[PDB]
């Protein structure tokens, strides 16, 4: 029952380099690949101990029997180097570990403002979300009247503005009538910020 | 080098089957591995060596190859099934290639989006930005058009936009806009108005405010 351990999400500025290592539970006899996946993209071969010439130079893979572990540091990052970093042991590749984030950016952590999305004043259904605008680095979990609200809600996923910071919507669809009797509250974290806001979510004037 | 092709997308109804293909020059001769990704989830291995599944992979994967051409088989697709499909080989001198992918979409009705745009809130206003947002809420299927005007200017390069996945339940998306303006630009201007396209809409629909008017 082999499993490939990773190590932890890195954050890394341009120029810089990140060694990702990937742990075994007899790694003896088997080969390891690293592949990765930029956000929204296709997987994609690195190398394997054998390197990609898109990657030749920038790339060195080791592997210490000893302690069954396997190492991939890539050198001179850029932002396009923004990706999930995944090992994986070769057969087809059967055993996978769960990923390694390597953000690129200047960028500073920095938690969100959360700006009320206010349910239009003019039966049926109304919408209203959270804005939770301009935080580094991902993620942030919403969640709606502290978990006991789920249907019809959308937390979209986060984008990257031009500023190096993220900003995402919360949704949620609620019935006309509620507006203004129920009380409609986002619940905000941001970790790496030590950022948290229940913020209520209320009719304009 | 060696390249493999796959078609973007797939659409199958509910209990019927998708066919995934996967192009390569004499792929015939090599053993095809096939990757199920979920969202946020690592890939697994489904298929290996043309047509074997691993252990606890459902019997609904089969997998083929011959020619030019190898091809996934997902009998009795349900929601779960939801995912992308990467087709992969080893070629003896470009080492391990995958192909670009496929997503397996479950089709259901066309749904018109319900149509929503919000105001920068007085508390963005503050602290000196603007952000109006339109929301397209349980369409389907997933292609939609939003064009941004102010003052009747169409706006270009200064909105982005993400989509949700398919709902496991209903089988719709939701999308959000968001037009980026500065505070000194948003308080220039009167009309704000998102305007949707969608197969599920015989003409567009447009949603508006004029700044500081009870929206
Ligand atoms: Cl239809
Ligand atoms: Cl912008």
């Amino acid at each position: 029952q082999v499993q490939l351990q990773q190590s932890g999400a890195e954050v890394k500025k341009p120029g810089s380099s990140v060694k990702v290592s990937c742990k075994a539970s007899t790694f003896s006899t088997y080969s390891i690949s690293w592949v990765r996946q930029a956000p929204g993209q296709g997987l994609e071969w690195m190398g394997g101990i054998n390197y990609a010439q898109k990657f030749q130079g920038r790339v060195t893979i080791t592997t210490d029997e000893s302690t069954s572990t396997a190492y991939m540091e890539l050198s001179s990052l850029r932002s396009e180097d923004t990706a999930v970093y995944y090992c994986a042991r070769d057969t087809g590749m059967d055993v996978w570990g769960q990923g390694t984030t390597v953000t690129v950016s200047s960028a500073s952590t920095k938690g969100p403002s959360v700006f009320p999305l206010a349910p239009s004043s003019k039966g049926g259904t109304a919408a209203l979300g959270c804005l939770v605008k301009d935080y580094f680095p991902e993620p942030v979990t919403v969640s709606w009247n502290s978990g006991a609200l789920t249907s019809g809600v959308h937390t979209f996923p986060a984008v990257l503005q031009s500023s190096g910071l993220y900003s995402l919507s919360s949704v949620v669809t609620v019935p006309s009538s509620s507006l203004g009797t129920q009380t409609y509250i986002c619940n905000v974290n941001h970790k790496p910020s030590n950022t948290k806001v229940d913020k209520k979510v209320e009719p304009k004037s | 080098s060696y390249e493999l092709t796959q078609p973007p997308s797939v659409s199958v109804a509910p209990g019927k089957t998708a066919r995934i293909t996967c192009g390569g020059n004499n792929i015939g001769s090599k053993s095809v591995h096939w990757y199920q990704q979920k969202p946020g989830q690592a890939p697994v291995l489904v298929v290996y060596d043309d047509s074997d599944r691993p252990s606890g992979i459902p019997e609904r994967f089969s997998g083929s190859n011959s020619g030019n051409t190898a091809t996934l088989t997902i009998s009795r697709v349900e929601a779960g099934d939801e995912a992308d499909y990467y087709c992969q080989v080893w070629d003896t001198y470009s080492d391990y290639v995958f192909g670009t992918g496929t997503k397996v979409t479950v089709l259901r009705t066309v749904a018109a989006p319900s149509v929503f745009i919000f105001p920068p809130s007085d508390e963005q206003l503050k602290s000196g930005t603007a952000s109006v947002v339109c929301l397209l809420n349980n369409f389907y299927p997933r292609e939609a058009k939003v064009q941004w005007k102010v003052d009747n200017a169409l706006q270009s390069g200064n909105s982005q936009e993400s989509v949700t996945e398919q709902d496991s339940k209903d089988s719709t998306y939701s999308l959000s806009s968001t037009l980026t303006l500065s505070k000194a630009d948003y308080e220039k201007h009167k009309v704000y108005a998102c305007e949707v396209t969608h197969q599920g809409l015989s003409s567009p629909v447009t949603k508006s405010f004029n700044r500081g008017e009870c929206s």
